């Protein structure tokens, strides 16, 4: 559905943000590294910094056209019985006549 | 309890 | 059929009933309910010893019976047969029985006889011989009438006019009589499937 | 009412009882006194599993609401309520018992359909009473729907009008039977039956075939001579699905003697004296 | 309403990113005690805008959130089986 | 009869928009119907005396007969083979019982909430004789034909005796008809009011419509000279 798909694309959000949490423990635990006198530690930190930077850039890219889309849908698909009732005591009936 | 105490309010009374 | 009453600064409750009585009152140091009945009274004790409902529930029955009993000594007619257990109704035997709810007649299978019947009970709660007899003298009166003609202008319902001039009578017999345009003339006359022979006679 | 969803899922409502009502089709035999089981309906047993299980509950729950409103007004017609989830009904030779119960109280049994199909019969109404209350609603009151019970009864009693009618009719036809039948030769009774809203309006008149009035016309085919033809056209219906009426139609053709006698009369009794008028004067020589 | 989620969430990704590099560049450089408490309620509030963000992207989620033949002959044999005439 | 009413007006592509909404809000789906209303004017030809018989000055008002007609006579040939429902609006001997009414000025009163009218009605169910149409009823009565125009809309049926006119409205002539309201619906929202309680509880309800519509379509009240049919 249009709501679950999306649904969906919100909760590749949270693991985005989730990967932002691994960058984060990264950058503050390697960057200790760094501060504790090692400098080998060095590409892949600054790897981690541009991943951390562009996962966020894409959570907001990503992010703002959803709550894009939020505006866009108003109106459209999104608000701003007896029948099923009488029709299952009929095939109800008619299983009974017709076993 | 509540309405106990309001039973015993009026019962006093 | 059911009020509620809460009195205070006496300390006593009562409720009313059969409002279509039985007193409940505190006025020693226990609640008491004394029940009524016809030309008696009884006593039910009160406080979870006694079932409010049970007591309630069961004195509308027994004083029902009593209500059930003042009809064999009221004005009960010779040709209608009544049974206060289960109360028998024989004009064909009908089921009566008296609404617990309310008190009034309640017959199987309906009729018009049992809309006039219940109409003496909807105001009244036995001047109900009179209506029976008036029922009894519908009923001739409407094969006499498809089968002769009736009218009903000048006469009272005591006795049916037929068209000189005809009437009947039904308390007294064959009587002829003539009206102006004031009774004028009158003479009596003795008679007797065979109701219709009777009539191809009368002309 | 209305449920809270929360978390696989539940749905809480206000676990829980099944309260699913069941009909029991009783029979009395020649002992004239009580009655034994003779039917008994059958009882079948995830979100939306939960929706429509809640749905029956609710739906058989308000229609007993209305059962327990009908015995009201249907207590001197015979059927009694007595408990407040279960209500009898008495006649002369059966009886029926509406209870609502669970699953925790209480096959040679030849009545099990009569009753499913009474049950559906009355889920049926119920559905009629909502597209009564739909189209009371719709088109004249311009606000709110405004009904009656002993309007909007029509439910038990209309059911009991058509077994209390075959039995009427039976009767009818027994005496019928004795009085011409077994009195003249060649004789034989033959019965005759008697915008953008159209969706709301074709199912009204379907169930038009569930809301008829019992009401059927016997039509008496007595021996037409060479010298007389009497004519004799009974008619029975009912005021109210319910109680009988006869109305009795007979037109003379004999020569020289002829006149029409069209009378009512609700004793079987008063039609036996009045049909024994008819044949022992105008039939017979 | 939607504007509100614009400056509002824009505020908390400038706060975060921007409050990460002071801290990262606080980090580095009874002083040595005010950096730690300092540097420790940055990661705080970093961890409070995290979740702000997690609440707000629930919010998106809860707005998200936020024919007559068969009737006459079946009643038909319905009636005639039930009454057994 | 006091008819309490608040107008509106949207185009053609919010049609949609506002079925659904009154849809979901009245829970109940619009009802398809149109009506034909005439307008006698007093007979030039005629001057009578704008006097009663007890010396009172009277003013000159227009008379609207109102009927309905089925769908039969307003779908051509182009309209075959479609849904009957509230989509046909985007694609646009003796004599009927006709509905005889006189609408007279609206009541005064600064910022006032509602549009009260007071209008007389009496049913004309038939006629016969030598000149049984209607159009020599009304020439005998004193009254001529002035104009005519036929709406087509939907309705609703709300609470306390609302009703949602959602209507378009012709011109019957014979040159052509000419569309009043091209470009959108005339929206109307008028109770019928046979007691001071009842007015104001009235106004009550038109007021809840108005703020529960508030944002979406606004409904102003019209002006008391274009709801005035005297002759002047």
């Amino acid at each position: 559905p249009y709501i679950q798909e999306r649904l969906k694309s919100l909760n590749d959000i949270e693991t985005q943000l989730c990967s932002m949490l691994q960058e984060a423990s990264q950058v503050t635990f390697i960057f200790g590294e760094l501060k504790r006198g090692n400098e080998s530690v060095k590409p892949q930190f600054e790897n981690h910094v541009k991943q951390f930077y562009e996962r966020l850039d894409k959570s907001t890219t990503q992010l703002r056209k959803e709550i894009q889309l939020l505006d866009e849908n108003v109106g459209t698909r999104l608000l701003p019985q007896d029948t099923e009732k009488m029709e299952e005591q009929l095939d109800l009936l008619s299983a009974i006549l017709d076993p | 309890t509540e309405m106990l105490d309001k039973l015993m309010v009026t019962s006093i009374r | 059929n059911l009020i509620h009453n809460y009195d205070s600064k006496k300390s006593t409750i009562t409720v009313r009933y059969w409002l279509n009585t039985i007193g409940i009152q505190r006025t020693t140091e226990s609640l008491i309910l004394k029940w009524d009945n016809q030309s008696a009274s009884r006593a039910k004790n009160m406080p979870i010893v006694s079932n409010i409902e049970g007591i309630l529930d069961e004195i509308m029955f027994n004083h029902a019976r009593i209500i059930r009993s003042e009809l064999l000594a009221r004005d009960i007619f010779q040709e209608d047969e009544e049974n206060s257990d289960v109360l028998l109704f024989q004009l064909a035997p009908i089921q009566l029985k008296i609404d617990l709810l309310s008190g009034q007649f309640y017959f199987r299978n309906p009729t018009p006889l049992l809309s006039n019947y219940a109409s003496k009970i909807n105001r009244a709660e036995e001047e109900l011989a009179r209506i029976l007899q008036q029922l009894k003298l519908d009923k001739i009166i409407h094969v006499l009438t498809t089968m002769f003609s009736r009218i009903i202008k000048i006469d009272k319902p005591i006795r049916t006019q037929v068209n000189w001039y005809l009437i009947l009578s039904i308390i007294s017999c064959v009587v002829e009589k003539r009206i102006g345009k004031r009774g004028k003339w009158n003479l009596k006359y003795l008679d007797n499937q065979k109701i219709m022979i009777l009539q191809r006679t009368i002309l | 009412d209305r449920g809270i969803a929360n978390i696989n899922l539940d749905l809480i409502p206000h676990h829980s009882v099944k309260k699913f009502l069941r009909v029991r089709i009783f029979t009395k035999i020649e002992s004239e006194d009580d009655y034994i089981l003779s039917g008994e309906s059958v009882m079948d047993r995830d979100i939306r599993k939960q929706i429509q299980l809640l749905k029956k509950i609710i739906f058989e729950k308000e229609l007993m609401y209305q059962i327990k409103k009908e015995c009201a007004l249907l207590i001197s017609y015979g059927v009694s309520i007595e408990n407040e989830n279960k209500v009898i009904i008495e006649l002369p030779n059966e009886k029926f018992e509406i209870e609502l119960l669970s699953l925790d109280d209480d096959l040679p049994k030849i009545n099990d359909k009569r009753a499913n199909l009474m049950l559906v019969m009355l889920r049926l109404l119920l559905v009629v009473i909502f597209k009564k209350t739909l189209r009371s609603r719709i088109s004249s009151p311009h606000g709110l729907i405004n009904l009656n019970v002993d309007d909007d009864i029509l439910i038990i009693r209309p059911i009991l009008g058509k077994v209390r009618f075959a039995n009427y009719k039976l009767l009818l036809k027994k005496i019928i039977k004795d009085y011409v039948l077994d009195i003249v030769p060649g004789s034989s009774i033959t019965e005759t039956e008697v915008e953008n809203i159209t969706k709301l309006n074709k199912e009204i008149r379907a169930f038009d075939k569930l809301l008829n009035i019992p009401r059927r016309e016997l039509k008496i085919n007595l021996p037409l001579t060479e010298h007389k033809s009497p004519n004799l056209s009974l008619m029975l219906e009912s005021p109210n699905y319910c109680n009988a009426l006869i109305h009795i139609k007979f037109s003379a053709g004999t020569e020289a003697n002829a006149v029409s006698f069209d009378t009512t009369f609700s004793d079987f009794k008063e039609v036996e004296d009045f049909l024994h008028f008819i044949v022992a004067e105008y039939i017979q020589q | 309403s939607n504007q509100a989620l614009y400056e509002k969430l824009e505020q908390t990704r400038t706060i975060l990113s921007v409050k990460l590099a002071e801290l990262i560049n606080m980090t580095t450089i009874a002083v040595a005690t005010t950096s730690v408490m300092m540097v420790n309620n940055q990661t705080m509030q970093l961890i409070k805008n995290v979740q702000d963000l997690l609440i707000l992207t629930r919010s998106i989620k809860e707005k998200w959130l936020l024919d007559e033949k068969q009737i006459e002959e079946l009643l038909d044999n319905c009636i005639e089986t039930f009454v057994a005439e | 009869v006091q008819q309490l009413s608040l107008f509106g007006s949207i185009g053609d592509d919010g049609y949609d928009l506002l079925i659904s909404t009154l849809t979901t809000i009245s829970g109940n789906p619009p009802l398809l119907y149109n009506s034909l209303c005439t307008v006698w004017k007093p007979n030039p030809s005629y001057d009578v005396e704008n006097v009663n018989s007890r010396n009172q000055l009277v003013e000159p008002n227009r008379i609207k007969l109102s009927k309905e007609v089925p769908f039969s006579y307003l779908i051509d040939e182009t309209m075959m083979d479609k849904p009957l429902n509230f989509r046909i609006l985007k694609s646009f001997e003796s004599c009927s019982p006709w509905s005889l009414q006189i609408s007279d000025i609206p009541a005064a009163g600064n910022n006032r909430s509602v549009s009260m009218q007071t209008i007389a009605e009496t049913i004309i169910l038939s006629s016969a004789g030598k000149n049984s149409s209607v159009s020599s009823l009304m020439n005998g009565l004193g009254y001529v034909f002035e104009f005519q125009y036929l709406t087509i809309g939907v309705k609703f049926f709300m609470k306390h005796g609302l009703i949602l006119e959602l209507q378009k409205i012709w011109q019957i002539e014979e040159a052509g008809n000419s569309q009043i309201t091209s470009g959108g619906f005339l929206l109307k929202a008028y109770i019928n009011v046979s007691d001071i309680d009842r007015i104001n509880y009235t106004e009550t309800a038109l007021m809840n419509l108005k703020k529960e519509l508030q944002g979406y379509i606004e409904l102003s009240v019209p002006d008391r000279q274009s709801m005035d049919s005297r002759v002047a």
